[PDB]
Parts: C-alpha cells; sequence; structure tokens
C-alpha cells in the first residue's frame, strides 16, 4: 500500500485498535473474576450484553442461576423486533472496523 | 491496564486515517496480512528447537560440566570427561576422587 | 612410474628422508647428502600440491621440513597448523607441534598443546613422554 499522506498511521492505528481491544476483553475478565462482580451479579442488574446476537443491548438481569458453574442467566435483553421471518436473507456484511 | 486503554483510547480519538478515503480496504487488507504472519511465525516456532521441554536443563548440565574441568569453551570433551565417560555409576563423584 | 598417484609420491619422499637420515646419523658424511634432502622436499611437494586436503602429506612435509639439515623450522609450523585444519582429531600434529614449541624453550606453550593432544587421543605414548 500507499501511505504518505492521510494513511501514514494506517499500520500503527490498527496495532492501536487491537491492543485497545484487548485491554478491555483483559479488563471485561478483570471484570468478572471479582468476588465483587460475584456479588452484584444478582437480580435487579442492568448489563450491557455483548456477542454476536446483542451488539451491546442494554439488558436488565432478572436472576442468577443457582448452578454458579455454568452461568446461564435468564435476563431481559432488548433487541430490535424482527422485521424479517426468513433467515435467507442474512448474509455476511461489512466488517466493522473498530472506530474511536 | 485501564490507564494504558485510556491513552490507546486517547489517541485513537485523533487518527488520520480515519478521515482517508481508502480507510476500509487497506485496514481489512492488513489485518488479513497480520493474522498470517502471526500464525506464520506460531508454526515455524512449534517446528523450531526451542519447543524441547528439556532444552534449559541440557544447557545447567553443560554448565555444571564446564565449571568442573570436563568441557572446553564451545563443548570439546577434556581428558577428565574421557575417563568419566566410560565409568558404570556415580561417574562425577569417582572421576573427582580419582584426580584429587 | 607406471601409477600416477599421491600416495606413492608421499612415500616417496619419506623414503629419500629416511635414506637421509641413515646417512647422516653414521656420520659417514655430511654437506654431501644436500640433493637427497632437496629430492625428499621435491616429493612431498608435489605430493601436498597434488591433493591439499590430507593431513598425512601436511604432517609428512612438517616433520620433513625441520631435520636438523634443512632447519626451516617456518614452513613446519606451518605445515602443523594446516594438518590440524584439515581434520580435526589429529593427536600426531599437536604432539609435533608440542615438539617444536618444547624444543625451543617454549616450555608453557608446548605443554598446552601435549594437553589438547592427550585430550583427543589418551592413549597415544609421544604425547605422555612429552608430558614427562
Amino acid at each position: 500500500p500507499d501511505m504518505t499522506g492521510q494513511l501514514v498511521d494506517l499500520p500503527e492505528y490498527y496495532s492501536w485498535g487491537e491492543e485497545l481491544t484487548e485491554t478491555q476483553h483483559m479488563i471485561q475478565r478483570r471484570i468478572m473474576e471479582s468476588v465483587n462482580g460475584l456479588k452484584s451479579l444478582s437480580a435487579g442488574r442492568v448489563v450491557v450484553v455483548k456477542n454476536q446476537e446483542h451488539h451491546n443491548a442494554l439488558g436488565v438481569i432478572l436472576q442468577v442461576s443457582s448452578n454458579s458453574t455454568s452461568r446461564v442467566f435468564t435476563t431481559l435483553v432488548l433487541c430490535d423486533k424482527p422485521l424479517s421471518q426468513d433467515p435467507q436473507d442474512r448474509g455476511p456484511a461489512t466488517a466493522e472496523v473498530p472506530y474511536p | 491496564g485501564g490507564l494504558r486503554a485510556r491513552k490507546l483510547e486517547e489517541l485513537i480519538q485523533g487518527a488520520q486515517c480515519v478521515h482517508s478515503p481508502r480507510f476500509p480496504a487497506q485496514y481489512l487488507k492488513l489485518r488479513e496480512r497480520m493474522q498470517i504472519q502471526k500464525e506464520m511465525e506460531r508454526l515455524r516456532f512449534l517446528l523450531s528447537d526451542q519447543s524441547l521441554l528439556l532444552l534449559p536443563e541440557y544447557h545447567q548440565r553443560v554448565e555444571v560440566l564446564r565449571t568442573l574441568g570436563y568441557v572446553d569453551e564451545a563443548g570439546t570433551v577434556k581428558l577428565a570427561g574421557r575417563v568419566a565417560c566410560a565409568m558404570s555409576s556415580h561417574e562425577l563423584l569417582l572421576t573427582e576422587l580419582m584426580f584429587d | 612410474k607406471l601409477m600416477s598417484t599421491s600416495n606413492t609420491w608421499c612415500d616417496l619422499g619419506i623414503n629419500y628422508y629416511r635414506q637421509a637420515q641413515h646417512l647422516a646419523e653414521t656420520g659417514s658424511n655430511m654437506n654431501d647428502l644436500k640433493e637427497l634432502l632437496e629430492k625428499s622436499l621435491h616429493c612431498l611437494k608435489k605430493a601436498v600440491r597434488l591433493d591439499s586436503n590430507n593431513h598425512l602429506y601436511w604432517n609428512a612435509l612438517g616433520v620433513v621440513a625441520c631435520y636438523s639439515g634443512i632447519g626451516n623450522y617456518a614452513l613446519a609450523q606451518h605445515c602443523f597448523i594446516k594438518s590440524i585444519q584439515s581434520e580435526q582429531i589429529n593427536a600426531v600434529a599437536w604432539t609435533n607441534l608440542g615438539v617444536l614449541y618444547l624444543t625451543n624453550e617454549n616450555i608453557e606453550q608446548a605443554h598446552e598443546a601435549f594437553k589438547m593432544a592427550q585430550s583427543l587421543d589418551p592413549s597415544y605414548l609421544m604425547c605422555w613422554i612429552g608430558q614427562a
């Protein structure tokens, strides 16, 4: 590639984008691993849900499973009202770059 | 880690590539090449020589051998080494007793 | 004459050396054996140049070059070093260097060379005698 000008930090930006995310992900581990988080996780808790299904949609925990080994949380999570019924319109789309 | 994350967020929020016309393509292509490079490095290391679990112990054995008068620099056996080579048991102690 | 190979050339050089050694050691003559020694050096140099990758030829050249009648020590040291480089497992060349240094009042360095020689072959006699 040619980076002379507007693209000068393009490779370094990538590193900055990845490592920063990694730090939060490490921080994210440093979030559930704490005994204090393990105290907060109960009914009456609002959480940000991050997976392929929910993209940082706000959800509120209803209960925490008594079996704390496989922690499955029956949790009310907002999602878009489904304006579809057919799986055929879903196809791979643009890779969301991490913006600032 | 949290302060480093804060600094990375601050630096990322001023990037010039984010305003460039060709930000997504070059960037994703760089992602692909970098991922391949990292897996390439791990792959070559797996076939490399540091993988051997006991290599530090081999180095330590050579060092203890060389602190006594048994192996020259760069691993060439000296006379005490050839005496302690053809010995049944307690080679170190027996040859040390013999030379003294 | 009928098969020109290196080994016979080196052996012929050694034979001439032996002949000169015998003539001198019986005090029968001196300075009338010069041509014999010159012929021996010629044969050995021919052998070594014919194939310069064998420790035997370099070692033989080194030994002959330092005979009392010729007395060319620089060539002898060079020949022994080349012999050692050619094949690292060489007790003969190391002990010959030890002899060369020891006779020229350099006891320390000759001691080092002898120690190396016996390190490479613990049951070679000349190195032990030199140590004694």
